[PDB]
């Protein structure tokens, strides 16, 4: 008795609404307390309108220790993973991520200090609003960028990659869609490519997209392709696509595998392509396609 | 063992409050009623994401608010940003995109902002809020990787070739290393530029890259430059296979003056 009203004591004195703070097991209250003051400690090591910052993010903030403990998660994680901050805080990153990515995650938690990777994480938010249970969880790829820091720590923001079917962010005039086989051969792309890069969608069909990006970017794209195949979504580095009549445009493309929903085999790649420049060096030609 | 994890819980909470078992749980809450914060989160954004907050009125483009994190991000005094518009802060070819993302929900785009005349690629993520409308957004630097432009600025150039040896791609550096404009190499087989006495040599290596896939072979041979001088040159070549299908996309060469 005397111990329960003190558990509700600290519950309603942790930075949470009375609402959620009411219903917690005390093991949870522990975990949340300990991670909260641990977080404040690291952030003391860092410094020396919350709705705004929190709501303007297309991802969530995680700080994860060297052994995988998620000592902090921003409160908007529910809006992307469905899993609540209260449910994951203090538990192992290794219990909510695709096991095949564990060695990669383990490899990013250790020892420069900048980090950029892709991580499949349990997700219980059905695109619609409704939330489902942990047994019925989907794997969602997260694009994680951040810093390792000291006693090691990883501080990342994890944005989901928008799935090109279900988009509720407007696209502008410098963004065009494209469809690829699994080997990345062109099988569809927007008409705006004509204005943007000069190609007619007619002529790229059947062409390997490996023939239109500047060779100096190969190292990156390949891994992007490989990543896109093993986890199903990628955000590429910026790279140069060869324009039609010489020159190039800077491009950044979100790629995603779409599966046939009848037999479940992977059908293709859908690429959202952000054009980052007007055609540069229009006089130089790089490939035999531009010579014509 | 459940009580064991409970005991470890209380034991290392005690470890982080420097200031018995019934007492420590009531004692602890005194320790942080003394003290998550807006500013803390903002520092996190600067650390994990390198981003700054900013609110602009979305018809004037006039920035109504800038996080001080602008200065760490873009080497930009706050005093600059506040009291200007976003079109001033963005590359003149991104004014179009800007004007479209800013017209009468969520918003997300990429653009090029100035620093303290150099530009950087900024990932802007935010939402439009009423206030007659203002966009509040976060601008994040290096969300991604930059393109390698080391052929724009030497004694090497990379080229792509088909299985036959046709130059299908050559970077801009060739004009400096062999003197030919790109147009004068592409479409022609590499062995057309090779001194006759070395042509089989080159040929043999093209037979082996296309047979020893994953291994880089190197051949040295003489190259006809635009001025017709035989330039000795080593070529390191490997054959580039499609990561999905293994279909051999092309051969990759770095052609280096020797
Ligand atoms: O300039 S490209 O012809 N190479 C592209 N992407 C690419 C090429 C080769 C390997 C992988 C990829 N990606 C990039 C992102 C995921 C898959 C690409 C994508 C859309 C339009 C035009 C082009």
């Amino acid at each position: 008795s005397k111990e329960t009203e003190v558990f509700y004591e600290l519950a309603h004195e942790l930075p949470l609404p009375h609402s959620v703070s009411s219903h917690l097991d005390k093991a949870s209250i522990m975990r949340l307390a300990i991670s909260f003051l641990r977080t404040h400690k690291l952030l003391s090591s860092v410094c020396s309108m919350d709705n705004l910052y929190l709501k303007a993010l297309e991802g969530f903030i995680a700080v994860v220790t060297q052994d995988g403990d998620m000592i902090f998660l921003s409160e908007n994680i529910s809006k992307f993973m469905g899993l609540t901050q209260v449910e994951l805080t203090g538990h192992s990153i290794f219990d909510f991520t695709h096991p095949c990515d564990h060695e990669e995650i383990r490899e990013n938690l250790t020892l420069s200090t900048e980090r950029d990777f892709f991580m499949r994480m349990k997700c219980t938010v059905t695109n619609r609003g409704r939330t489902v249970n942990l047994k019925s969880a989907t794997w969602k790829v997260l694009h994680c960028t951040g810093q390792v820091r000291v006693l090691s720590c990883l501080i990342i923001m994890c944005e989901p990659i928008q799935h090109p079917s279900h988009m509720d962010i407007p696209l502008d005039s410098k963004t065009f869609l494209s469809r690829h086989s699994m080997d990345m051969k062109f099988t569809y792309c927007d008409d705006r490519i004509l204005e943007l890069i000069g190609y007619h969608p007619e002529e790229l069909l059947g062409r390997s997209a490996y023939e239109f990006y500047h060779a100096l970017d190969s190292e990156n794209m390949t891994k992007s392709h490989q990543n896109l195949c093993t986890k199903g979504q990628v955000v590429s580095g910026q790279y140069r696509m060869l324009a039609k009549h010489g020159g190039y445009v800077a491009l950044e493309t979100q790629g995603t595998v779409i599966y046939n929903p009848r037999n479940l085999q992977p059908q293709c790649i859908m690429c959202v392509n952000y054009v980052l420049s007007e055609i540069e060096k229009n006089d130089v030609v790089f490939s035999m396609d531009q010579t014509e | 063992r459940r009580r064991n994890k409970m005991t470890a819980y209380i034991t290392e909470l005690s470890d982080m409050v420097p200031t018995d078992k019934l007492t420590i749980l009531r004692m602890a809450v005194s320790h942080m009623k003394s003290l998550l914060t807006d500013q803390e989160l903002k520092h996190l954004i600067l650390e994990a994401a390198d981003g700054f907050l900013f609110i602009v009125s979305c018809e004037t483009g006039r920035v109504v608010y800038v996080s001080d994190s602008v200065t760490p991000v873009l080497n930009q005094p706050q005093s600059e940003w506040f009291g200007s518009t976003l079109y001033d802060q963005v590359h003149p070819d991104d004014v179009d995109k800007l004007r479209e993302q800013l017209s009468t929900s969520r918003r997300s785009f990429i653009c090029r902002m100035r620093c303290g005349p150099h530009f950087v690629v900024v990932h802007c993520t935010g939402y439009i809020k009423a206030w007659k409308f203002c966009l509040v957004a976060i601008g994040r630097l290096q969300v991604t990787s930059s393109p390698n432009c080391t052929d724009m600025s030497p004694t090497e150039f990379i080229s792509r070739h088909n299985i036959e040896g046709i130059f299908t791609f050559v970077d801009h550096r060739c004009v400096a290393t062999v003197g030919y404009q790109p147009q004068e190499l592409l479409g022609k087989n590499i062995v057309e530029f090779c001194h006759p006495e070395d042509q089989q040599l080159l040929r043999d290596s093209f037979q082996q890259v296309v047979k020893l896939k994953g291994q880089v072979l190197s051949v040295m041979f003489r190259f006809r430059s635009k001025t017709r001088e035989w330039l000795w040159m080593r070529t390191s070549s490997f054959t580039f296979q499609n990561p999905y299908s293994d279909e051999i996309e092309y051969i990759i060469c770095t052609n280096t003056n020797v």
